[PDB]
């Protein structure tokens, strides 16, 4: 038998959501002490009275504030032994499959933070290709709704397709018995275009998370739930401790089925203006974040009331929807299939936290640690081999250290094709 | 997107594509200059014996000597067509400035790197100077730089053995708690933030450096169009100067002092830029430095590529499998001299009971004594005496230690002679010219020589800073390689005598005599010779 060293390449992967959100490292110095999470001031928003006589009716000053942590590293720990000649030709692959397993697995987890932490959600009645540019009026839909919520697009749009449904929409652009050159290009390649309905990079990405349907049925909201935006609060100890603006816990009648990622609707909340403070037509969405105990739930896009009267005009200035909720209201399930999901978002509002690991120091003398570059992605971690004490073997990890945080879920969004039965 | 990923992209590529190369040229400085028991397992399980017989160090510093007895610098010559003494300034500029022991000891350290290991390289800075400056308040200086192969790392899309096709490349600096605190203060960081980069050690390596800080400085060349200036001198001719060179210091300053602007013209050159980054940030982001090349010079000895993999070698490569085979060899026969029993006379305890003491080695006795009768067989049994035999080295030992130094002894022998070294030094010195006469027309302030005396055309700013202004008639003379010299009377002096080693003695024989009593020293013999010389040619016309 002859082996031979010819390499049957068999994957090829692709990570762009990974390659396109944006990635921050702070001080290593100051994030070990830390904790290994940072606080981040958002867009502050002012409140407005008009009149003549304004005794005793000055408000004061509110910024809010999220924050950004970090997870665990990634390994890739495997046993290296000389004296064996498969072990010899299999290393210098494996590093390289490391490599490209980091990459991906960066990628991965990019896409399920967005897809679970994305409040905006587009939901269809049917699949894409019921109607004609129907694609495109699934693209325009998000489009619509990040214009009318007014939300800061100036560092870019992205929408990402899966494969089903980025095919549905070149079939869609081809069936037209015209050709220009949008249909020629969706002919010859699958293309539809590189921008569409106004976003600036319409892709697909072939690891989008399938959003499994929801059997959270007959809820309601137990108990009127004012909630308020704030920039810290008094501890057991008195000390101030500062508030994440990005969640919210309300108490349900009962949160049976939910999971983290589900999407949901209270009957009668509509979205607002942010800006102008002005009632849109759509219903208010939010996102399942943690399903903590058996009748609270923590939905991520706080619900600030324009109505609610405990607000103080500061506070009130961060109002998002138009009514809070009236200790009774249904909450409507919006994921009510398997489906596949089509992500967008605005390109600021993922980021990917990084930290190193300083294994080149005198304290790991013994093992010898040099940087090793994740491809693709911007990342960078460390190779730190070892060997044994006897037997004329080793140890080999790559190691990769970052969290994916989702600065702006209200900039962060969904699409929900077929959402029928 | 991020400057920090680009740069530790292009670096992380560069140290993994010369990593087999960095990694055999390591082994090779540790095997010649630590010790040739290069395993790290030694320090687990018993001792034994483990003795050093060099054989290839005599072979390394008869190399070393051999090129140290030759030394080579840079020559600068003019171009055809251009003045004849075009490169006198240029050559006197570089000798005063390279005259020091810094520019020697680099080159020794780059050479003695290059025959050992296979590698070697130095480096040229550009420093302050107000006690005795070259130019402009200025000194152009020469550093050394220990263990290139892992501390230099260039562009792996480099085709050329003097790395002038390298479009980047990453040097790391190792300095004590003191050195960086230095270090910080030149170069206007933060010392509190301790750098840290890397820097792998080899597993053999047994000791700790310990309070170290570890830096990297990414040097890349760009080569765009940028605009230039072309004006008139107040004096005659029209000058080219550079638009970045004079964008606001005296762009202003050059009509003050009454330049007529004719044209604009855009020319394509290179620009270096440094930058100083650690494993998490970068400190400098893109420092421009004068010169048009990377400072870097590289020196190879044996130098190819293989598969689109670059290879280099020194003398010891090929030399260390005999020199192991050879120090297990006489470690196992040290070992047998050692540790095994040696020839005494074997016995049975009756044999001799009763006379012990007559064989403990004492010389009291004329003879030895043996007890004969048993009381139970009648007689003891007779059997010749038998002897431990004698330690013996095995015929394979021997021949195999004899096989060994033969094959290193073989094998050991660079050339027939160092002339393939000294042309790859050669190479290296050209490459130092280039760098050298790029930077020098970066920030010295040369000279212009006309037909009609020697013209400095520079001015002053409203800051108190002057500006040199130099035409695009800099590149007058090339680069070539002839005997270092300290001076340019000295090298004036070893012409002169090279000429009267030739001339026949005719007339021309006493003229160049006459010239060589001109360009002695100076005490008060050879100072009335030399003024004798003055007044013989002088009259002679």
């Amino acid at each position: 038998t002859l082996a031979v060293d010819e390499i049957i390449e068999t994957i090829s992967a692709i990570t762009p959501m990974a390659q396109k959100a944006k990635k921050y490292t702070p001080p290593a110095a100051s994030m070990q002490r830390s904790s290994n999470t940072i606080w981040m001031p958002v867009e502050q928003e002012s409140p407005t009275q008009e009149g003549w006589d304004l005794t005793d009716k000055a408000t004061g000053l509110l910024e809010l504030n999220v924050a950004v942590n970090m997870g665990e590293p990634d390994n890739d720990f495997f046993q290296l032994r000389a004296d064996d000649l498969r072990d010899e030709t299999a290393y210098r692959r494996r590093i390289q499959s490391a490599a490209r397993k980091l990459a991906n697995n960066v990628e991965l987890k990019v896409a399920n933070m967005a897809a679970e932490m994305g409040s905006l959600v587009i939901t269809s009645p049917d699949a894409i290709g019921t109607n004609t540019a129907d694609a495109w009026n699934f693209v325009a839909d998000a489009e619509e709704i990040m214009f009318s919520r007014e939300l800061n697009r100036d560092m870019g749009t992205s929408y990402f397709f899966n494969p089903q449904d980025y095919k549905k929409a070149g079939y869609d652009l081809t069936k037209r018995d015209i050709f220009g050159r949008i249909p020629e290009e969706a002919y010859r390649d699958g293309t539809i275009q590189r921008q569409v309905a106004g976003f600036d990079d319409v892709l697909r990405s072939p690891k989008l998370p399938v959003l499994t349907k929801s059997t959270a049925t007959g809820i309601t909201v137990s108990g009127a739930q004012s909630f308020k935006p704030v920039a810290w609060q008094l501890d057991n100890d008195g000390n101030k401790v500062n508030v994440d603006n990005r969640f919210a816990t309300v108490t349900l009648s009962a949160t049976t089925g939910m999971k983290r990622g589900d999407k949901i609707s209270f009957a009668g909340v509509k979205f607002l203006g942010q800006m102008a403070k002005n009632v849109l037509a759509q219903d208010a969405t939010f996102s399942v974040v943690r399903v903590v105990d058996g009748t609270h739930v923590e939905i991520t896009p706080k619900p600030v009331a324009l109505d609610d009267v405990s607000l103080s005009p500061e506070q009130r200035a961060y109002a998002n929807v138009n009514t809070s909720l009236a200790d009774a209201m249904a909450v409507n399930i919006l994921n009510v299939k398997d489906a596949r999901t089509n992500v967008f978002w605005a390109d600021d509002a993922i980021r990917i936290v990084s930290q190193p690991i300083p294994a080149n120091h005198e304290l790991f003398a013994g093992m010898k640690t040099t940087s090793f570059s994740i491809p693709d992605v911007g990342l960078n971690g460390i190779f730190a081999t070892q060997g044994d004490i006897s037997t004329l073997s080793g140890l080999c990890r790559i190691a990769l250290w970052y969290g994916v945080n989702a600065t702006r879920p209200e900039a962060i969004g969904v699409g929900l094709p077929g959402q029928t039965a | 997107e991020n400057r920090l990923e680009s740069i530790l992209s292009r670096f992380d590529a560069d140290w993994t594509a010369s990593d087999e190369a960095r990694r055999e040229a390591k082994n090779d400085l540790f095997f010649s200059r630590v010790s040739q028991w290069d395993d790290w397992l030694s320090q687990y399980t018993t001792l034994q014996y483990r003795g050093q017989f060099d054989v290839v160090r005599p072979v390394v510093r008869k190399l070393v000597s051999e090129m140290r007895q030759n030394p080579i610098d840079v020559l600068y010559r003019p171009k055809d067509g251009a003045r004849p003494d075009a490169a006198d300034v240029l050559m006197g500029m570089y000798r005063t400035d390279m005259r020091h022991n810094t520019a020697k000891i680099a080159v020794n350290i780059a050479v003695r790197e290059q025959i050992e290991a296979g590698v070697g390289a130095w480096r040229l800075v550009t420093d302050y100077e107000d006690q005795s400056p070259t130019s402009n308040n200025q000194v152009i200086r020469r550093e050394p730089i220990h263990s290139a192969c892992s501390h230099v790392i260039w562009d792996s899309n480099s085709k050329l053995m003097d790395k002038s096709d390298a479009r980047h490349c990453t040097v790391i600096h190792s300095m004590s708690q003191n050195g960086w605190e230095d270090f910080a203060e030149k170069y206007d960081l933060d010392a509190d933030d301790i750098p840290s980069f890397q820097n792998p050690n080899d597993w053999v390596f047994p000791w700790l450096t310990q309070d170290t800080i570890q830096i990297a400085e990414f040097y890349e060349v760009v080569e765009k169009k940028e605009t230039a200036f072309i004006y008139q001198d107040p004096v005659t001719g029209e000058p080219v100067s550079y638009f970045k060179r004079d964008i606001k210091d005296v762009i202003d300053d050059l009509a003050d002092s009454g330049f007529i602007k004719i044209a604009e013209r855009q020319i394509k050159r290179r620009r270096v830029y440094k930058s100083i980054i650690t494993c998490t940030a970068v400190l400098k982001d893109k420092q421009l430095i004068a010169g048009e090349h990377i400072p870097i010079v590289p020196v190879f000895g044996e130098w190819g590529f293989v598969e689109d993999k670059e290879v280099y070698e020194g003398v010891v490569r090929l030399t260390k499998d005999g020199q192991r085979l050879r120090n297990m060899i006489m470690s196992f026969n040290a070992d047998i001299v050692a540790r095994t029993p040696k020839k005494k006379p074997f016995f049975w305890p009756e044999q001799i009971a009763g006379f012990e003491h007559m064989y403990d080695g004492n010389d009291d006795y004329p003879y030895y004594l043996l007890n004969r009768t048993d009381e139970n067989s009648g007689d003891l049994p007779t059997q010749p005496l038998a002897y431990y035999e004698n330690p013996e080295v095995p015929q394979a030992n021997a021949y195999m230690l004899e096989a060994a130094t033969s094959a290193v002894k073989e094998v050991a022998t660079l050339g027939v002679e160092t002339y393939v070294f000294q042309d790859n030094l050669a190479t290296a010195m050209r490459r130092d010219g280039e760098i050298y006469q790029s930077i020098v027309n970066d920030i010295y302030d040369v000279p212009r020589n006309v037909t009609i005396l020697m013209a400095e055309v520079v001015d002053l700013a409203t800051g108190e800073k002057q500006v040199l202004n130099d035409i695009r008639g800099r590149y007058e003379c090339y680069t070539d390689v002839g005997p270092s010299f300290q001076s340019m009377k000295q090298q004036n002096r070893a012409e002169i005598l090279e000429l009267l080693g030739k001339t026949p003695q005719g007339t021309p024989e006493y003229q160049l005599l006459l010239l060589q009593y001109f360009t002695l020293l100076d005490g008060k013999g050879v100072e009335m010779m030399r003024d004798y010389a003055n007044k013989q040619l002088i009259q002679m016309g």
